């Protein structure tokens, strides 16, 4: 009765969103053929809300996948889970985005929306009780920038009374994949302040520290980083479709962690990442579940909590267990940092508990934190955006494709008045 | 290894001929998957 | 890339002696400046700089000293002016003073003083 | 579906094709009958025919028959096809004006009749790789307009250069100036990226690295087609992320009068010292940056980077990347403009490198190119500059280049452009206070 | 419910500090692999105040080990205990201090602190009621005695109101193991005086002359040095984790002990050591535990008792015994020597008494003695920093690291100060 | 992680690389084709480097300016181990000539050296330092040592630069322009360097003449002493001790003043199989025979001058106990004089594993062993003779224009004979009683 359609948009929407199809079958018990091989009677209780039954006993995940080069579809089709996708889900033109907002946004993604529309109507229309849209896509590329952007402007202004949530992979610190990620990062971001109900910055350099530092992996291909994504996403919307003691779904957190409309960018955590040489050493408990979710270095972006204030703060909780124990642990990790909580406002975080845990695992839990120190990535974009554009570096790419350069202008303002913003809820007082 | 973050390995590890054919394609001016009879990387078969 | 940003919590593992790098180090930007407004633009089509900029003096090219154009008498790197007379101490300064290009370098031999004879 | 066309201009541009299509063939398991002993892959560079014969989308061009009698007579005859092979009456003689202004023109309708030919077949055309020579007279008089003609047709499709530059001692012609003036002057409008090699640094790395003290043409040859290799790899075979072909157009020119990289290949050793080696993501990426590795003869410390493309293939993982990434970032004498902030772009592909029989290269797990767009080329242009108006200034070998029909104020117009283009770069170094 | 946390630093703090755990592992019966395998139920009524739980009936240590550089973490890591220690509790360096203070605590010592503390916060916040830290290191080197004390003055201002233990290896007046020892031993008093609650002093010239004397050991190695300082870390926190008839904890003791804040440096002592010839000879009572326990033959440190006034003893019993007995002996010392007891202090000692001795041993005592005479510790060290220092040797390696040369002269006259607060009261 | 690496320059530098070496390998269970046989121990990761293939490479770099020193090492028992370009050579000698091998000839292939010494410092995950060996006497050990070392500190900022100098002797000398090159070395070495240890052949060929009792010796024997030095001072990195020493710790603790980093060598006990049968060798036997004057390692008597730091490195079966007695024993005698502001005088280390004995070789099969660096005021004597040498030579203008017109002016003479003449001055300063 509440169904959510999936929106891949690029590479690295299609490599995300082909790791978090894999797990959740795994969740719900769907084999790579498409049928059900599973023991519990509840894992087909709420199972329309990703898929939709064919003929013949099938589930197909409501999804679609978008892209401009083929290639990267291929590679999504020749793996594991690709033959479960319908084939009219996938869409594609015959040219490259070449890590172009322009080529993204205008030329060369103007013609593929009204085939994505189509597509997303034909899926939005099938459901009994639509809940949202969720987005997967990378702020650093050319078709999942400048594509995905346009099309978030465009079913909103088709569906306004439903959520977007978008999981962002924002850019990095340090690996600058890609020459001209300012120019895509900020034409992006002035996109989604206006457009976006949630946004959740993924970041790369944080996957890796803790891939390294907390699970202690020698060799962490992407499947492991898509694969920490995707257990976030699970864990988002695990009271949709699972029962619990206190029910929480994406309206009500996003009711309960946005105060301001252009405050809605969130930094998420996973809880119980246990090392491969460290199992034996720790206990499963609730309280240790808490001090790894309140955790500085378990943030999944560049940016320290610490340097900030966290304005709201909600957390998820998988399997069962006691309510007191979760209440006096939030209450006591709030009063115990009288400097990282702003001070008007009182209960900081919501809390919400489902009862079925994560397949192989007893206890789990999800952190999703709106903090002030998300100003710091906005600004270190700023900076290198001003930078570049002082000198007309790389600007002969996007202006010679229709773009004037008061758009540019217009974008780092939007930026600045947000980071301004966040400035001023800073260092607001409680009098 | 019930598919939990970090418990995955690499298929790639003493892999050789990592190829990719052309599965989706246009014909007719029209959006198509071209064939259905393609090997998935290396010439082995899409599982069934 | 004239700047290198923090990661804020995780800068300790990009560290210069963390991985594997023993020289010395390019500054990191601890403190980033906030703005407020767009940018007034300085520069041609072309790359070049509008007349009414104010330019800097030094080599467009670099400052890197081979070989053959470093000093043939190089400076210490660790000085310490502890135990040494007034006067003897005076020419560990002046040895170092001699040479205004050195310091200057990319590569750049930075000698840091400490004490007082 | 993601193709390329590819046009080998000159007796470089074919004994490049002969070099890079035998390593092709290797890769995609093609005998040089044309048929396989299913898998697609070879659909970028192998049209399929009725007969189940798989032919390339190659033109070879040149003015002369002596060179492309070897390949319609040798161990490839039966794989290019009959008309893919076009052949002039008589050579340009190291002349500009002949290449371009009285020989040129007799060929032109019938190459761009078969490059039109190749690309209607083509259903989805990522552009073309041209291959050439700046001291050759029919590599620059033939190609300049060859160019031109095909902007003028193709509106904006990618044209990436692969051209063989003036070695800065080593140099076979006398009137090399003349004519790499004339190219660039043309080649600077109507190019939009021009990756570069000349023979002496090829000769200094296959002597200090293979310890091969006499080397021939062939072994540059098969160097210069792992580069090309290692750049359509991406396109070819699938990896965590992979690189198209309009990418590192947009991400290495900066400027429409700065599109000239240079091409660093790593690891390039032998099997004697595979042995010994271990060639880790970290130490061939310490490699490509190292002076001794550079593959054009010039200093990248006395300049500052504008723009980095990475390409590793192989058993790699993302991590061993950027730390040795940071490692390089953490580095004094490597220095970027002050304009740049983010230098860097990544592409990783799975396959490792395919080893030649015959070859001299041992074959490895993994490997790196580097296309790297960097500010110490104004030595380069200084210098060729200074030759050319040294023998310009009073007037010699100019009667030759008069006569066959161009004015001889196109000299000096070219030389003031190139003149131009030395300012272009030193405002572009300039910092700003 | 009344937790320690215990503090390991340098490579004296690793190597005392791996004995340790290998000492109250057999007293509450856990195997090297960590489980419990013992007979009596009592051992496991306090195991939380050195142990932590985990999953299938483990328990690890809550103990974090800090050095700048694997060279003895590795050595500690390859013995028989080394797999009971979590391995996110190494925190390690890559370069070494190189016996210098100021690299120790200002220029490498300081990166490292950053680790340090992210593991002390966890530790100390998932007790009950943290009793109070302790720390394990040596005053003449550079991790010991250069960070060791940057730890102390971070972990003070974090936490106020606890109990800071020391138990410091001071540098011996003719062994001399470092060329520079009395400038880190001299500018590490200097910070123990401000920022701790009680502190050790343990010497290994006194630890060679019980294994020669008393134990008559021909081979005494260091695995037995740091089995007699790890029997004294043992019996003075034994009411913590053991019931008695009288018990007495850190907090009790401290009370007892220290009259003036700047008077806390201590002189440890065990009583029941002796060597398998004399095994025989002797009969166990309490006279026989409290002859050997304030024998001058048996201290820890390098401080002869009669040249000096005894401020305040404690003792710390083991084993069932009567408290008419105890009671008495302590008694008797004090009325036939008024001279080596001060006069406005009546009852010097203090008694405590607990129920289960050690393994297969009858009675235990453990003694800790404040005293005057521990003025001698610190007068000699102050007569070779100032012989050093007016020639202004070795400090190059110290200025050329930044630090002050008043900081010099204000170690001299903060510790110059310390021995005339100990005149006075003689 | 604790890495180190060693250059070896100068004939005598390849030679006693050669020697070290082969004690390394035998040491650590490495054949010579490079492969350990059979055998997970990562114990050589000090001096080895793991290929992925199991075959181990040394993290040592041979730098040489002739071709004949080299060529052996790459036609011999070992041309399986080393890097190709690990064996750096010249094309012509610099010949005795301090301006040929710092200005002309060493400025030439000293960017090829240091690109080696960068790749290497990058391999390496944890460094301790650079151990150079070398000799003042020869041309190419003086001068192109000299601008590696400049270059050295100029490229990488404050690490530590061991060396493991070959001193003049004050009778035997192979060459004539022995003093200039000295002079000329230490000038620019005393700002540049952080501790040097040095040897001289004299005093070895006496020990091996009395002691081992071989009355032919060659440059083999001494070389193997060395090795057996350097085996002594990094086995605390290497294996495990009781109490261990960096490779920070004596550098610190031997050099008191910025002027005086110039310590001296010595071994005990070196003696042979016929004379081991016969000798207990205990802990105080042979830390009491460091101490003697004819066991020093260099051709000069302590008892003229005193004392300012001692080093002790004992290997073995040793127990701690015993070593601190030994050590009151020699402090209580009146022979042994000590400077008035040094009352802590020793730095101590101990280690586990004994020495190891490599066939063909001379020295017994013994359980304990020690290695002292001491630094004394005793060297302002071989000072003031060298530098009367120099100014003897000097005095006529005799050999300056073979320095004069390759490379450098004539008042660098001057400057460094008023260098070391003010070094004379600090060292009869620092060794005066208050
Ligand atoms: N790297 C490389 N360069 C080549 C090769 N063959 C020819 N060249 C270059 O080509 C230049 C001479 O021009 P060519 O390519 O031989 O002949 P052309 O371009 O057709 O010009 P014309 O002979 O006048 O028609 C020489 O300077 C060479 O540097 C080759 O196999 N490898
Ligand atoms: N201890 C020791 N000293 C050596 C050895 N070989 C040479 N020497 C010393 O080195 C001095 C001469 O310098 P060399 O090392 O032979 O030659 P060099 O340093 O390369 O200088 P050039 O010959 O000019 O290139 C002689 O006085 C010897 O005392 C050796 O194997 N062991
Ligand atoms: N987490 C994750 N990030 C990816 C993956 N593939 C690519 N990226 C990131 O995406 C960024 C580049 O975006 P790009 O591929 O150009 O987006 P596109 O142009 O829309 O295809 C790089 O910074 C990569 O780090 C993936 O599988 N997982
Ligand atoms: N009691 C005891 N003392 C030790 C031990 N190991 C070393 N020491 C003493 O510690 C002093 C030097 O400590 P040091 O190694 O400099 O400590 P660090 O610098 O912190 O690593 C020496 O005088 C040794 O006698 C040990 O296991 N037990
Ligand atoms: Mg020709
Ligand atoms: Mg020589």
């Amino acid at each position: 009765m509440r169904e959510i359609v999936h929106l891949q948009a690029g590479q690295c929407g299609n490599q995300i969103g082909a790791k978090f199809w894999e797990v959740i079958s795994d969740e719900h018990g769907i084999d790579p053929t498409g049928t059900y091989h599973g023991d519990s009677d509840l894992q087909l209780e709420r199972i329309n809300v990703y898929y939709n039954e064919a003929t013949g006993g099938k589930y197909v995940p409501r999804a679609v996948l978008v892209d401009l080069e083929p290639g990267t579809m291929d590679s999504v089709r020749s793996g594991p889970f690709g033959q479960i996708f319908r084939p009219d889900n996938f869409v594609f033109g015959q040219s490259g985005a070449g890590n172009n907002w322009a080529k993204g946004h205008y030329t060369e993604g103007a013609e593929l929306v009204d085939s994505v529309l189509d597509v997303v109507r034909k899926e939005a229309e099938s459901c009994d009780c639509l809940q949202g849209f969720q987005l997967t896509h990378s702020l650093g590329g050319g078709t999942g920038s400048g594509m995905g952007t346009l099309l978030i402007s465009k079913i909103r202004e088709e569906y306004p009374d439903r959520i977007m949530n978008t999981f962002s992979v924002v850019p990095s610190p340090k690996v600058s994949d890609t020459v001209v990620e300012p120019y895509n990062a900020t034409l992006s971001v002035h996109q989604l302040v206006e457009n976006t109900d949630e946004t959740y910055c993924i970041d790369n350099e944080a996957l890796y520290d803790i891939c390294f530092r907390t699970l202690k992996l020698t060799t962490p291909t992407y499947g492991d980083l898509n694969h920490l994504v995707s257990a976030t996403m699970s864990g988002v919307t695990t009271c949709l479709r699972f029962p619990g003691q206190l029910n929480a779904d994406l309206r009500k957190l996003a009711v309960n962690m946005v105060p301001f409309p252009r405050l809605h960018f969130f930094m998420p955590g996973f809880a119980p990442l246990t090392s491969r040489g460290s199992q034996q050493y720790r206990a499963l408990t609730v309280p240790e579940l808490t001090q790894q979710m309140f955790d500085a270095k378990n943030m999944m972006a560049a940016c320290d909590p610490r340097h900030g204030r966290y304005l709201t703060v909600a957390a998820v909780f998988r399997g069962r267990m006691s309510m007191k124990e979760v209440d006096e642990q939030m209450l006591n990790v709030q009063n115990k940092n009288s400097s990282y909580f702003v001070e008007w406002i009182p209960n900081n975080v919501k809390t919400a508990v489902c009862d079925i845990p994560p397949r192989g695992l007893k206890m789990s839990a999800t952190f999703i934190g709106n903090s002030t120190a998300i100003q710091e990535l906005f600004k270190r974009i700023s900076e290198q955006f001003t930078a570049m554009f002082r000198r007309k570096a790389f600007l002969h790419w996007y202006t010679g494709e229709g773009m004037d350069e008061m758009e540019f202008t217009e974008a780092e303002s939007n930026m600045n008045d947000l980071v301004s913003e966040y400035q001023q809820y800073q260092d607001a007082t409680a009098e | 290894l019930p598919l939990l973050p970090g418990n995955s390995f690499n298929r790639n590890v003493g892999k050789e001929k990592f190829h990719k054919s052309q599965h989706w394609g246009f014909c007719n001016n029209v959006m198509m998957l071209v064939s259905d009879e393609k090997p998935g990387i290396g010439g082995e078969p899409l599982l069934g | 890339m004239a700047t290198n940003y923090s990661a804020n919590q995780y800068e300790k593992a990009f560290s210069s002696k963390y991985l594997q790098n023993w020289s010395p180090t390019k500054p990191t930007k601890e403190s980033i400046s906030s703005h407020e407004g767009y940018t007034q633009i300085i520069a041609n089509d072309r790359g070049h700089l509008l007349p009414s900029v104010p330019r800097s003096k030094a080599n467009p090219w670099g400052s890197f000293m081979g070989t053959w154009q470093m000093p043939l008498k190089i400076p210490p790197a660790r000085v310490t002016l502890t135990s040494r007379t007034t006067a003897g101490a005076a020419s560990l300064t002046k040895w170092i003073q001699k040479n205004p290009d050195l310091l200057k370098a990319s590569n750049g031999l930075c000698p840091e003083i400490l004490g007082k004879p | 579906m993601r193709e390329c066309i590819s046009i080998h201009v000159g007796q470089a541009g074919v004994q490049i094709g002969n070099a890079c299509w035998e390593l092709y063939c290797l890769e995609h398991g093609i005998q040089p009958d044309g048929q396989m002993p299913g898998d697609d892959s070879f659909n970028t560079f192998f049209s399929e025919t009725g007969a189940g014969k798989h032919v390339p989308r190659a033109v070879f061009v040149d003015l002369e028959p002596t060179v492309i009698d070897e390949v319609r007579t040798g161990t490839y005859r039966q794989l290019f096809h009959p008309e893919q092979l076009i052949t002039g009456k008589e050579d340009a003689a190291n002349n500009y004006a002949r290449g371009h202004y009285t020989i040129g023109k007799e060929i032109i309708d019938l190459v761009l009749d078969r490059i039109r030919k190749l690309a209607d077949q083509c259903t989805g055309l990522q552009g073309f790789l041209v291959f050439h020579s700046f001291g050759g007279g029919t590599g620059s008089g033939f190609t300049s307009l060859l160019m031109e003609r095909l902007s003028v047709d193709y509106g904006k499709k990618s044209k990436l250069e692969f051209s063989i530059y003036p070695a800065p001692q080593v140099s076979t012609a006398v009137v090399e100036p003349y004519n790499s003036i004339l190219t660039t002057h043309t080649t600077l409008e109507h190019s939009d990226c021009a990756f570069m090699v000349d023979n002496e640094a090829i000769y200094d790395i296959c002597r200090r690295n293979l310890d091969i003290e006499r080397p021939t043409y062939t072994n540059l040859n098969r160097l210069i087609g792992q580069i090309v290799s290692s750049i359509t790899a991406s396109l070819r075979f699938d990896g965590a992320l992979n690189v198209d072909l309009t990418e590192f157009q947009t991400n290495l020119v900066p400027y429409p009068r700065i599109h000239f990289p240079l091409a660093t290949y790593a690891p390039v050793i032998s099997a004697e010292k595979a042995y010994h080696e271990q060639l880790s993501v970290a130490e061939i990426t310490n490699a490509c940056f190292e002076p001794a590795n550079q593959m054009v003869k010039c200093d990248p410390r006395h300049g500052k980077y504008m723009a980095c493309c990475l390409l590793y293939r192989g058993d790699v993982v993302p991590k061993d990347v950027n730390a040795a990434i940071a490692t390089i970032k953490t580095k004094r004498t490597i220095q970027f403009v002050d304009w740049c902030p983010t230098g860097f772009k990544v592409g990783i592909n799975y396959q490792p490198p395919t080893v030649v029989p015959g070859g001299d290269l041992a074959k490895v797990q993994r490997a790196v190119c580097m296309l790297s767009n960097t500010t110490a080329i104004a030595e380069a242009w200084a210098r060729l500059d200074h030759k050319f108006d040294l023998m310009y200034a009073k007037r010699a070998f100019v009667h030759w280049y008069v006569g066959e029909g161009m004015e001889e104020g196109e000299f000096s117009e070219a030389r003031e452009d190139m003149a131009a283009l030395e300012k272009d770069y030193e405002e572009v170094g300039v910092d700003s206070v």
